[PDB]
RNA sequence: UUAAUA
RNA sequence: AUUGGAGGGCAAGUCUGGUGCCAGCAGCCGCGGUAAUUCCAGCUCCAAUAGUGUAUAUUAAAGUUGCUGUGAUUAAAACGCUCGUAGUUGAAUUA
RNA sequence: ACGAUCAGAUACCGUCGUAGUCCUAACUAUAAACGAUGUCAACCAAGGAUUGGAUGAAAACCUUGUUCAGAACUUAAAGAGAAAUCUUGAGUUUAUGGACUUCAGGGGGAGUAUGGUCACAAGGCUGAAACUUAAAGGAAU
């Protein structure tokens, strides 16, 4: 509640009435209520609790990280992390920032077009550190054949089927869930034959109701 | 030295892309370069070529239309059979919808979809994305 | 049944490639007709010069952009 | 003398930039000047005819402080006169949280700060260059003088007047 | 470079700055003049980056010495382009 | 770049785009032929041939005029010498290079340079083996080339 | 100037 | 209805009795110095099931043998440098 | 070989001093022989300066415009990488293929033993195994 935000503002008087509008134009969300009303009910999954170390002159100061990860099971998707020095508040930290780090993920077909739509359109990879992930479209039937951390997080962004092939240190939990996280986020800036056409023009929402937020 | 003009070329093309360069230049040129850009455009992954006359085997500029993501030459020649094409589209390909490849064969220089309408083999060239 | 593309992304006026959705420095500059700037070319030091392009091609400058660069 | 440049030429303005002078200074193309100008004018009315506040003029130097702030008088856009606290753009629970629509910056040497947040809210910005500054992170340049106080004064009072004392 | 301009029609100064090989087109910056002679009125043809001695067919008003790069013709030697 | 050494210029001539003659070149093939014989004669190398046409004649190319490369011309006539004038200039800086080491046996650099000279030879002497410009019983040899070369 | 070890 | 296990890898006990850096467990990290989640037992449940553990070897994991497919500045790894035969690779061009 | 210092000092400090350091002829063929970055070729973001040319202007030297070759330097919100850092590449690589050669496979044992070969000799080139061990190592906080 009590907005801060265009978009923020926008959001609660029921204006942008869909996620899918902000990723048209680019609009960084900055309030976590904000994805909490367009996409309720929105599943939850921990990935680790990774314990941190500093050292000083009187010992070692023990911070908690933790890896969440966030999205509704058709095709959104967002991974937060937050270090704090308790688990229970480093968990609700990482809660927000992964509303905040939404993106869309596109999903296609592998043959044909008939059901719905259930795998990856073509080939991604993920370009975190050391560790690099690709994803590889795949029948129906096979499952996400993956190792179980990035399975965790496929499983949310609603990828029914793919297929992986990894590299890299992939024992580093962090790194293998972000890297992940960017083979998804780059799904729908890599142009394919069918976005060609240019489409239509639509007005931005920031522009078409930018008298009614300045009062 | 150059061994692969169309390499060469190829290289000089996707890299003007990742620039955003609108056209670009490449000095030698050959039949296959231009059989190559003949079967890019059928696709409409450039808008068009001209080619220059320098009695040096000379230069031909493309234009480019924010569409290629990335075209590559293939080096050694596979003698590629007719059941070898899915094999090859599956490792070189995107999907099964978006890329196609390029073959030379004795009916010219065609791409994998018309290869096997017209049921002919032969060496690999490259592929376009 | 449901329309299997959440959302027709944007096409950079410029460069002619979509833009992302996490691509924070993108533009959009209303000429009282719109125009899309990938936040790439912004950082290049180049946007200038394109929209100088595009924006003699719609009639809005005339003599700005020399005969050789107007493509 | 708003036509004399300086010395250095950036490659971004050698367009803008007609012949160097007797001296070795780069000297505008007057017509290429006003047509940015005029351009520039337009989109910062359709911007700010609905919303005045969405318009936002940065003024880091001393004789474009007077200049900026009128013009914050005679359209309403809010102007920045001192220094341009890193983050006011980015910060949403920073009391001085500006959201802008539009950005005008009076050189881009000096108010780097405003126009390297630009590229974090996803908004244009316009700015008066010289035959020296760098063209990152501007969309709409207006190739002018904007050192010496006569130019910095006449170019913002200039822009007024299109968009519709202020000598430093 | 960033700015890029038409490769196809590059202007008469451009090429003209560019090398000789780096051209559209390539062309030599060289021609062929031919030099009145001061002794007599007889113009005698030759390279304008001669690698020898130029003499008049005539006598030998000698016109030109070769000069690693140019004919470094004398100052009463007036010359015109063979187009 | 270049065969032996890490340098690597471009400095090269520039061909026209007009392979006919100049319209303001009147000699016909016959004054261009006798001429380019009478300097074959006086013992002239086929390249410096064509630099005198140019310098003096203003021929500055003669496949424009004649339809026929010099060499060719020179073939014609039998006035081609037998050794290919690349080759024998390489085999005249062999000679020099040697004479010079005879007397100063300490040079270092001379004996590296004379190594990479001879190899060019042989590069070239196998080239025109093949190209049946050399008869197979040709070889190379120090003790013999002082003469011919000479 | 000299200053080894746990 | 048995076989193996119940600290982590790896599903399963921060239950109770003895043992006290001993006996031992432990493929790896490691647990045991008297309040043991890992020893020896009792109860319970974890996996598979007429099968289930152990030991050696092949294959996958191993993109840690590389054609698809690796690495060579600093982690291991560019001959001190040049010439050079076999070998490998070789510009455009022919209706 | 003396004299100091020190617990001792065969060392650092001081004095003397042989082989050597220098030239000629012949061996040896190793270096942190380093840019720790093989050779050739294509594309490639902004600069300012410098060495040697060519070409206009300004009267060999010097100031400027263009262009070719060379050793470098600065900026990067971009590309790459584990990072340091690289940008005349260490870029154009899971969107993996321009041509060729050499080398590496956890740390030791060990560049050791043996065998072969070269050298007057010291040594050089090629070069293991048994056994032992959960780490050794790289960049950064």
């Amino acid at each position: 509640w009590t907005p801060v935000t265009k978009l923020g503002r926008l959001v609660k008087d029921g204006k942008v009435k869909s996620i899918d509008q902000i990723f048209e134009f680019g609009i960084k969300i900055k309030e976590y209520q904000i994805v909490d009303h367009l996409l309720p009910g929105l599943k939850e999954e921990v990935m680790t609790m990774q314990s941190v170390q500093k050292q000083t002159s009187a010992g070692q100061r023990t911070r908690l990280k933790a890896y969440v990860a966030i999205g509704d099971h058709n095709g959104h998707a967002g991974l937060g992390v937050k270090c704090a020095k308790e688990v229970a508040e480093a968990i609700k930290g990482a809660m927000i920032q992964a509303k905040l780090a939404m993106v869309p993920v596109r999903r296609g077909y592998w043959g044909a077009t008939i059901g719905e739509v259930h795998t990856v359109p073509c080939k991604l990879t993920g370009a975190c550190g050391s560790v690099r992930v690709r994803l590889v479209p795949a029948p129906r039937g096979t499952g996400i054949v993956a190792a179980p951390t990035p399975k965790k997080f496929l499983i949310l962004a609603g990828i029914e089927d793919v297929f992986t092939q990894t590299t890299g240190h992939t024992k580093t939990l962090g790194n293998f869930v972000k890297a992940t996280y960017d083979a998804v986020r780059q799904s729908y800036g890599f142009q394919t034959k069918d976005l060609w056409k240019v489409g239509g023009v639509k007005q931005s929402p920031m522009d078409k109701y930018a008298k009614i937020l300045a009062e | 030295v150059r061994v692969n003009v169309l390499a060469d070329a190829l290289k000089s093309i996707t890299n003007a892309e990742k620039q955003g360069k609108r056209q670009v230049m490449i000095r030698p040129a050959s039949k296959v370069i231009c059989e190559f850009l003949n079967v890019m455009m059928k696709h409409q992954y450039i808008t068009d070529y001209t080619v220059v006359d320098t009695h040096r085997s000379g230069k031909i500029v493309v234009n480019l239309n924010g569409r290629l993501n990335k075209c590559a030459v293939i080096s050694p020649r596979f003698n590629v059979t007719l059941s070898e094409f899915d094999k090859w589209e599956a490792n070189l390909l995107p999907s099964r919808h978006f890329g196609a490849l390029v073959l030379t064969t004795s009916y010219g220089i065609l791409d994998n979809t018309e290869a096997r309408a017209k049921h002919t083999g032969g060496r690999i060239l490259g592929f376009f994305y | 049944n449901k329309k299997i593309e959440l959302y027709i992304p944007r096409h950079c006026s410029v460069t002619h490639t979509l833009i992302a959705a996490d691509d924070h420095a993108a533009v959009q500059i209303l000429v009282p007709t719109v125009y899309t700037v990938k936040g790439s070319v912004r950082k290049d030091g180049i946007s200038d010069h394109s929209l100088n392009r595009q924006f003699q091609k719609d009639g809005f400058l005339k003599t700005v952009v020399p005969k050789n660069m107007m493509i | 003398r708003v036509h004399i440049g300086a010395t250095n030429l950036n490659f971004a303005m050698e367009e803008y930039v007609y012949e160097r002078g007797n001296n070795n200074e780069c000297i505008f193309n007057l017509m290429k000047t006003w047509e940015k100008l005029s351009l520039a004018a337009r989109v910062i009315a359709g911007i700010s005819n609905e919303t005045p506040s969405d318009v936002v003029a940065v003024a880091g130097r001393e004789m474009a402080h007077r200049a900026s702030l009128k013009f914050m008088k005679y359209t309403g856009c809010t102007a920045v006169a001192g220094r341009f606290t890193p983050g006011s753009f980015t910060n949403q629970i920073q009391k001085k949280f500006m959201e802008p629509r539009l950005i005008i910056v009076s050189d881009p040497s000096v108010d780097h700060q405003a126009l390297r947040e630009s590229g974090y809210i996803n908004v244009p910005t316009i700015a008066f260059c010289n035959s020296d500054n760098s063209l990152k992170n501007v969309d709409i340049a207006i190739p002018c003088n904007n050192r010496s106080r006569l130019s910095i004064g006449l170019m913002w009072w200039m822009l007024t007047r299109e968009i519709l004392l202020f000598l430093h | 470079p960033l700015i890029e301009v038409d490769l196809l029609n590059p202007t008469a100064a451009s090429e003209a700055k560019a090398h000789k090989m780096k051209r559209l087109v390539p062309t030599p910056n060289s021609y062929f003049l031919e030099i009145k002679c001061p002794k007599c009125g007889a113009t005698t043809t030759t390279f304008s980056h001669a690698h020898r001695q130029i003499l008049c067919q005539k006598c030998g008003q000698p016109l030109g010495q070769p000069t690693g790069g140019k004919l470094k013709l004398t100052q009463q030697c007036k010359f015109r382009i063979k187009k | 770049g270049r065969m032996y050494n890490p340098g690597r210029g471009i400095s090269r001539r520039c061909i026209p785009y007009r392979r006919s003659a100049p319209s303001w070149l009147k000699t016909s093939t016959l004054e261009v032929i006798d001429e380019m014989c009478k300097l074959a004669k006086k013992g002239i190398a086929p390249s410096q041939i064509g630099a005198i046409m140019r310098d003096t004649h203003g021929v500055g190319l003669v496949k424009s005029v004649t339809g026929s490369k010099v060499l060719r011309i020179l073939k014609l006539a039998g006035l081609a010498p037998k050794i290919p004038e690349d080759l024998y200039f390489l085999m005249k800086r062999a000679v020099s290079v040697r004479k010079h080491l005879e007397k100063n046996k300490k040079d270092k650099d001379a004996k590296y340079h004379l190594i990479l000279i001879e190899s060019k030879i042989h590069r070239l002497t196998r080239y025109y083996k093949s190209a049946k410009v050399l008869e197979a019983s040709f070889k190379y040899d120090a003790n013999t080339a002082s003469a011919i070369v000479s």
